[PDB]
């Protein structure tokens, strides 16, 4: 229902972790999508927090080890997914009440990204 | 059909105009049917039998 | 043949076939999105399942298309389940494709759109309509990726379109693509990182989606915008029928035109991306030396200045020198023009020392029906997509039935993913080829060797174990066709010797050239007069040049009149006149195709400034010297070609012109035939079309070579920065050198600048 | 849309970092010849950024052909007049008016605050 | 005939969207009379239906 | 119903009928037997002569006889002391090789001006008619104009720069004739229809 | 103005109608028909069609021609005032000069008609 | 010999040419049917120097060349022109005029200010009556010499001198 905000707001949230991964270690980051519902929106009513549908994180040579996707406004089933290219690892953040944003049931934090992240970036090296 | 609906605005200007517009019809022919010059300018000219109105197309 | 009824008509149409064409001949129609023409189909799409009776009625929808057909078949396509179905898969389809559409640059040519609104809509007059049934958020994956130095690549694109994967196994039977991931989380992908192939660029036409473009076009115009204007390719002597979108006058993208005699739907990747150049800096005003500098003229002060040059000239004080690239007009107007006006010669720049009027052409349908093909040359380089027609021989093939529309859209005779021979092919290169991977016969030979290859066929040296296998072989063919390369053509004894026993055992011949038109200039009697010189060598102390000549050739004159389309640094010290070209796009005239047949050169729309033909300038030179030649417009010498006895709309001609002229001389340089030209080097094209320099191992080695770097060398044909490339196949004791430009097969003398 | 073919239209990708739209194409060069202009509407109907959007705007008139292909910062909602309104006002040195009223906006336009009974 | 253009020759050379631009640009009058018209004929030849709001307004 | 005896008529002699299910109806007859046939006609009380098409199919999708083919339409007003609303359109293909065919001044003098247009428009001229001139266009352009082989004119939009746009490349429209992009097409896109 | 009330403005087949432009930012299907239509626009069947009706100015009709093309393949439009003007000779035998005038404008000329 | 060349003069005679402007429409179209309205009944004409709005050069010298037109109108038009007074404008009236609106054709004539110079265009088919009024203004400052372009540059004070007057 309104679990939507503060999904918006993991979001956004999970997003400023990406772009700071990505100056921390330098690592190419690449803005993927932006909303339809932001297109043709034209004067029915937005109110997104963020412009930015997709967004990912690249080896440097286009080729991203990290997709993220949020779900856009009414598009149902409301979630959040990463997947790591040619690992067939497909996240889906779901957002639980009275707990927080949680990666299948366990809490997501920053550092369980890093992780994720580094073993991707580092293993998968793909350039 | 048409592409969108119409103005409400529409409804109010279009019951005015038909309340004036009678009266007024009225009084343009007010300046024909007398004048006993309009007759004498318009009634005998502007001949043509039915027969080659449709002749001639009409 | 085999009696069809799609629904109300009935067609003979013979079996083997499938009912899908003759649905398409009956004039009746399907979605169809998997199989393609000139591919083996699969049944991926499964768009054109029908229900068929025979009289039944199937319980389950075969892919008609993927079926053959029968005698006294009933095929059913307007049936209401059919319809119901269509739009079902239509949906299906779209549930994750990604809403894009305004920037979308498949777009105009979104046939996948087109079938949407074809064969889509709800079931259910409405009064409501429905669009939907999905709802939840799509995948969102992979976009941005630059796929390549000309094609970028947004994966969500991609409908599963195999035939680009499939293309890579079918057609040049060199695979970088695969699937990768299974079910929904599957997509395609490379591990090249940049496909090496020198045929790739065909997938973006073959793309039936945007996934794949020119970048190099992207956010530029739009599909319906552009003018697709039907024109002739002449960047390589096969000289392919295209397609040149433009719009503002300018080329925005080439595309293939689907002439199935010059290629089927094919194009090389020089071809497509290598014309920057045109939309590039161009020369567009008429230049004089000066004193001491070039000068802003006019037309007419050059006329004035044509007069002068000419008035102390005999005219065989003046030589006529082309370029490869000039029409039979250009070519009839040089013959014409040099016999009234004897000139010491007439020759054009890409011209050998034995021509290609030594021996017949062939056709490439010609070679379908054919045994065997001995190959000496290369192919890959010269006569590009003949490599994949090769292909398509090799993995046997047998010509395509061509009816009411030309080609179907499923192979049946050949299925995908299945052998080919090697042994059906013989092959000689100097080096290495891509050949060599259907290959089994190849050999790599000395420059200079070639000769002696074909003296040992004929038996009068030993041979290796492959040329005793392959002299076998060439009487256990009982109609090869024998390929010829530069190597050849420029190399007398070599030609004599095959001259000979493709005389023996008569038979065709593939000729390939470093020139272009080779043929019709030859046969426009541009070769050298009886006292002669060569387009390389100076002939003359005045000079018109349609190319930029050997520098050796540029010493030996004191009046030199150019009609080029850019600069080049061989000019700002020996120029008199510098005039401006048009591009082969642009011009306009008749082209003698490598099969043989003659075809039009049509005008593209394009900027060009001034750029008024050779044809012209030409006519003006003798107008200069006093010589009216009859024609020097189009049109007259449509009459005048016509005079000469040439059918025109691809006349089949014939003609053997026995000059033998040697001129050999054994360097230590090579001249590699290369597939790319030096002007293409702009562009993105740059470095893909910059030099290289191979060398056996031993040799670079030995030269202390840095062999990832670019060295600097110097030729009498300019001064080249060039990769290094190591490669065995390469035999030490020559430097084989990218011949960018016409000219290879030639041992050529310069030196490793350093 | 345009039957007059009203629209020079020179596209672009924007920038990644500092894209002029968010989107990844915009328009590089905006132009329209008034001169032809059929201001369809549905122009506006098929622009799906709703874009173009009419004004109300009917000040425009001027001596010479080729100012009269008004440019894309000419036709912005962002502009405080016409060309010949704006370029006298700047010559002048006196403001602006436009003379017109509407009952109230467009919802269409929601940008640009006109003369809606309250100005002139 | 002194003024003429050959609407019927342009729109051929438009579509049918296209050609409802011309309709009043002929008749300086009623001018959608000659658009309803022209609709009607396009209406009936691939069979659409029009609401009877639509048909009011019109 | 006044048409009723033309019809049986048209039947008896053979002529074919054509007929769209939006109930517009011609009687496709050759030149000849015209004149006569709709000096009956008008005889047979018929009113009103309302039209004369001149049609060029010139490039056409399918078949057809002629290039040049006229239609009349005519009419009975019922709102006449006289006629039922018995209107149709008899078709007549026509040769180009002689654009000749007999008025029908005759019968209405609506006509001659009618055909007179057809003249210039299409190369039609009407035996029997006094006076062609063109009555709407130049006679300094020449050519019989509106043909589809006849020129369509053009000239290239111009903006900054000199930057223009050439329309008959613009166009993303078609003709049945027309491909376009894609490289068949059916469904739709070959026309649709409803009945629904 | 009895007979108004509320009700959908036009035809709601999005096959053969433009869609609503508020569903756009919902189903890409829309995307396609709305793309398509405002580009290309539709293939009618093939057919001649003709009405007749009562304009103002008189008989109003078009006779259509269309191949199925995005174009049609005829245009004719019936032109009354055209064909109304046939008949001035004839209106203005024998008149007299001052009345001439009038006699033209009283039959009601727009130019459209006859010019085309 | 036309009221200039002293301070005085010019201003004088110019006020008095700018304020009286007589127009002569040349309808043909759509235009005219909007031009009886661009008289009256809303907003007047009479209060900037107009009675004239009528067909005679003899009358006028204020060219309001009113709608889309053709080959055949052509030299006319020029003929009229041309028999009219010395000093005269061109108003160039709407788009169907200025460059041929939504017509590429033969028939047709396209870019008005072909046959004959211009000084003011106005475009827009309809345009609104009271785009005439901004343009006649134009026109008044126009000639008035207080004018420029959109580059800054000035221009003569007639359209009469860009061809040849007569
Ligand atoms: S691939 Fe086709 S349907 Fe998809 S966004 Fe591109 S043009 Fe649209
Ligand atoms: S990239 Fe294109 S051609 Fe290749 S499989 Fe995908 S949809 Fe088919
Ligand atoms: S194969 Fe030769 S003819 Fe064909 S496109 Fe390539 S260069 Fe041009
Ligand atoms: S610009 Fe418009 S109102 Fe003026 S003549 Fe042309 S179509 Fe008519
Ligand atoms: S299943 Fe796709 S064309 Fe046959």
């Amino acid at each position: 229902a309104s679990s939507e905000r503060e999904l918006y707001e993991a979001w956004v949230e999970l997003l400023s972790w990406m772009r700071e991964y990505a100056q921390a270690k330098g690592v190419r980051f690449e803005k993927e999508a932006d909303f339809p519902d932001f297109i043709y929106r034209m004067e029915r009513p937005y109110d997104l927090p963020t412009t930015i549908m997709t967004a990912s994180l690249s080896d440097g040579l286009g080729e991203p080890f990290l997709l993220a996707d949020v779900s856009p406004r009414h598009a149902k089933l409301k979630r959040i997914g990463l997947r790591l290219p040619r690992a067939h690892i497909h996240l889906h953040a779901h957002y639980e009440p009275g707990k927080g944003l949680v990666t299948g049931k366990i809490p997501l934090t920053k550092e369980r990204f890093f992780a994720l992240a580094d073993r991707a970036r580092e293993a998968l090296a793909f350039a | 059909g048409v592409k969108e609906d119409l103005p409400e605005e529409f409804v109010p200007e279009l019951k005015k105009l038909l309340e004036v517009l009678p009266h007024r019809i009225d009084e343009y022919e007010a300046l024909f049917a007398e004048s006993p010059i309009f007759y004498e300018r318009a009634r005998g000219v502007g001949v043509i039998p039915p027969e080659v109105a449709i002749d001639l197309g009409l | 043949m085999v009696r069809v009824k799609v629904n109300d008509r009935i067609v003979e149409v013979p079996p083997g076939t499938s009912v899908m064409d003759a649905v398409f001949h009956a004039g009746y129609d399907v979605p169809l999105f998997c199989s393609e023409k000139h591919l083996s189909p699969i049944g991926a799409c499964r768009m054109c399942l029908v229900r068929i009776g025979l009289i039944q009625w199937q319980p389950k929808l075969a892919a008609s298309c993927v079926t053959a057909v029968a005698d006294g078949m009933v095929v059913d396509t307007l049936s209401d389940v059919v319809r119901e179905a269509q739009a079902g898969m239509v949906e299906f389809t779209l549930l994750n494709h990604p809403l894009d559409c305004p920037t979308c640059d498949k777009g105009g040519a979104c046939e996948l759109q087109d079938r949407t609104v074809e064969y889509g809509l709800y079931e259910k007059p409405l009064e409501l309509p429905v669009y939907t049934r999905f709802e939840f958020t799509r995948r969102h994956v992979d976009k941005h990726h630059p796929l390549s130095p000309f094609v970028i690549l947004d994966r969500e694109r991609c409908i599963h379109c195999k035939r680009c994967v499939r293309y890579f196994e079918e057609v040049p039977g060199d695979e970088v693509l695969d699937f990768i991931e299974r079910g929904v989380h599957t997509f395609i992908g490379t591990m090249d990182f940049g496909l090496p192939s020198g045929f790739s660029g065909n997938i973006t036409d073959i793309c039936p989606v945007g996934a794949l473009l020119d970048l190099t076009a992207r956010f530029r115009a739009r599909n319906w915008e552009m003018e697709e204007t039907p024109t002739t390719c002449a960047l390589c002597p096969v000289g392919c029928g295209i397609t040149a979108d433009t719009r503002s006058g300018e080329l925005l993208r080439i595309r293939a035109r689907e002439v199935p005699e010059v290629n089927e739907i094919w194009i090389c990747d020089a071809g497509r991306f290598g014309h920057e150049w045109a939309d590039q800096n161009r020369l567009k005003t008429p230049l004089v030396r000066k004193e001491g500098r070039l000068v802003e003229a006019t037309w007419e002060e050059a006329f004035l200045a044509l007069k002068e040059g000419l008035k102390e000239a005999r005219g065989e004080e003046v030589g006529l020198y082309l370029a490869h690239d000039a029409t039979l007009e250009e070519g009839l107007l040089a013959s014409e023009l040099a016999k009234a006006l004897k000139t010491p010669h007439l020759d054009f720049q890409g011209r050998t020392a034995a021509p290609a009027s030594l021996f017949p052409p062939a056709s490439l349908e010609d070679l379908l029906q054919a045994d065997f093909a001995l190959v000496l040359g290369d192919p890959t380089e010269e006569a590009p997509i003949l490599h994949l027609r090769l292909s398509e021989f090799v993995r046997d093939l047998k010509p395509p039935h061509r009816y009411n529309h030309g080609t179907p859209f499923a192979d049946l005779q050949i299925k995908e993913r299945m052998p080919r021979r090697t042994d059906k092919m013989a092959l000689f290169a100097p080096y290495r080829a891509p050949l060599m991977k259907w290959a089994a016969i190849h050999e790599v030979h000395r420059p200079g060797e070639e000769r002696e290859i074909l003296l040992a066929l004929l038996g009068d040296k030993e041979g290796s174990e492959m040329v005793a296998k392959a002299k076998e072989a060439w009487e256990k063919a009982k109609n090869p066709v024998l390929i010829l390369g530069a190597g050849v053509l420029q190399d007398t004894v070599a030609a004599e010797r095959a001259r000979l026993l493709a005389e023996r055992k008569g038979a065709k011949v593939l000729a390939m050239t470093p020139a272009a038109n080779a043929r019709g200039l030859e046969a426009m009697g541009v070769l050298p007069g009886a006292k002669g010189a060569s387009w390389d060598e100076p002939g003359a102390l005045y000079a018109y040049y349609g190319f930029v000549p050997p520098e050796e050739a540029l010493k030996g004159k004191r009046f030199v009149v150019m009609h080029l389309s850019h600069l080049h640094p061989l000019a700002e010290r020996y120029a008199h006149v510098v005039l401006p070209a048009p591009t082969f796009y642009e011009k306009r005239g008749h082209l003698v195709n490598l099969e043989g047949r003659v075809l039009p050169l049509s005008p593209a729309p394009i900027e060009n400034g001034e750029a008024e033909g050779a044809l012209q300038v030409l006519a003006l030179l003798a107008e200069a010297l006093g010589v009216r030649p009859p024609f020097r417009l189009h049109l007259e010498a449509q009459k005048a070609l016509k005079a000469r006895k040439v059918p025109e709309a691809m006349g089949r001609l014939s003609f053997r012109l026995k000059e033998l002229r040697p001129k050999e001389r054994k360097g230590a340089f090579y001249l590699r035939p290369t597939m790319w030209k030096a002007h293409q080097a702009v562009g993105k094209a740059q470095e893909a079309a910059r030099a290289e320099l191979w060398a056996h191992p031993e040799t670079a080695r030995a030269e202390a070579l840095p062999e990832g770097a670019q060295v600097a060398v110097e030729t009498p044909f300019g001064r080249v920065e060039a990769r290094v490339v190591h490669r065995e196949d390469v035999p030490k004791g020559h430097l084989y050198l990218s011949a960018l430009g016409p000219a290879a097969g030639l041992r050529v003398e310069g030196r490793v600048l350093v | 849309a345009c039957p007059a073919y009203a629209i020079y239209v020179e596209p672009a990708e924007n920038d990644p970092e500092n894209p002029v739209s968010a989107g990844e194409r915009y328009a590089k060069v905006y132009e329209i010849n008034m001169l032809r202009c059929i201001f369809c509407g549905l122009c506006e109907e098929a622009c799906p950024t709703g874009a173009i959007v009419l004004g109300y705007d009917f000040e425009m008139a001027d001596y010479e052909y080729s100012d009269l292909v008004y440019g894309k910062e000419d036709m912005l909602v962002d502009v405080v007049g016409t060309k010949p309104q704006r370029r006298e006002a700047k010559r002048t040195g006196k403001p602006v008016k436009v003379g017109y009223v509407v009952p109230y906006v467009r919802p269409e336009l929601e940008g640009f605050k006109a003369p809606t009974e309250g100005g002139k | 005939g002194y003024l003429h253009t050959g609407f019927e020759k342009t729109m051929e050379h438009r579509t049918y969207l296209q050609n409802i631009t011309y309709t009043p640009r002929m008749d300086y009058l009623h001018s959608f009379a000659h658009d309803l018209a022209y609709a009607l004929a396009v209406e009936k030849l691939l069979g659409a239906v029009v609401p009877p709001r639509a048909e009011t307004i019109r | 119903m006044r048409l009723e005896r033309v019809l049986e008529e048209a039947r008896a002699k053979g002529y074919p009928i054509e007929d769209n299910g939006l109930g517009n109806l011609w009687v496709v007859l050759p030149r000849e037997r015209f004149k006569e046939e709709m000096a009956h006609y008008k005889a047979m009380g018929f009113n009103f002569l309302a039209d004369i098409v001149g049609l060029d199919y010139l490039t056409y999708p399918d078949p057809r006889p002629e290039r040049f083919a006229v239609v009349y339409e005519l009419v009975s007003l019922p709102g006449w002391k006289d006629g039922d609303g018995s209107r149709f359109f008899v078709r007549v293909y026509v040769p180009e090789e002689d654009p000749r065919l007999p008025t029908v001044t005759d019968l209405w003098g609506s006509a001659n001006f009618l055909e007179r247009e057809v003249y210039d428009l299409f190369g039609i001229v009407f035996e029997g008619h006094p006076d062609l001139r063109k009555i709407l266009t130049p006679e300094d352009l020449e050519g019989h104009p509106l043909r589809k082989d006849y020129p369509l004119g053009e000239t290239p939009t111009l903006f900054r720069e000199g930057r223009y746009i050439i329309p008959a490349e613009f166009r993303a429209a078609l003709t049945g004739k027309d491909p376009g992009l894609t490289f068949y097409k059916g469904g739709s896109r070959k026309g649709y229809r409803s009945l629904w | 103005l009895e007979r108004l009330e509320p009700g959908p403005v036009r035809d709601p087949n999005p096959q053969i109608t433009p869609p609503p432009r508020h569903l756009l930012e919902t189903s890409m299907e829309a995307v396609i028909y709305h793309f398509k239509h405002y580009t290309e626009g539709f293939h009618p069947p093939k057919g001649e069609v003709y009405v007749p009706t009562e304009s103002a100015r008189g008989e109003l009709g078009y006779y259509i021609v269309s191949d199925g093309g995005s174009m049609p393949y005829r245009v004719k439009v019936r032109a009354p005032s055209f064909v109304n003007l046939q008949s001035l000779p004839y209106a203005c035998k024998g008149e007299q000069v001052p009345d001439m005038v009038a006699i033209i404008a009283s039959l009601d000329p727009v130019m459209g008609d006859v010019d085309r | 010999r036309e009221g200039i060349l002293f301070t005085t003069l010019e201003k004088l005679v110019a006020w008095g040419r700018s304020n009286s402007l007589w127009p002569a429409t040349f309808g043909l179209a759509c235009c005219a049917i909007e031009m009886m309205a661009s008289t009256d009944a809303r907003n007047d004409l009479a209060r900037f120097g107009s009675e004239v709005f009528r067909a005679s050069p003899r009358q006028a010298d204020v060219m309001i060349v009113a709608g889309r037109l053709s080959k055949k109108m052509a030299p006319v038009m020029r003929r009229v022109w041309e028999q009219m007074p010395d000093p005269k404008w061109v108003i160039s009236m709407g788009a169907c005029a200025s460059s041929g609106g939504m017509f590429n054709n033969y028939a047709i004539v396209q870019n008005v200010d072909s046959v004959v110079p211009v000084d003011v265009y106005v475009p827009g088919c309809p345009p609104r009556p009271e785009a005439l009024i901004y343009a006649v203004m134009q026109l008044q400052k126009k000639v008035r010499g207080q004018a420029y372009n959109e580059r800054g540059e000035r221009l003569p004070p007639v359209a009469a001198w860009k061809r040849t007057r007569g």
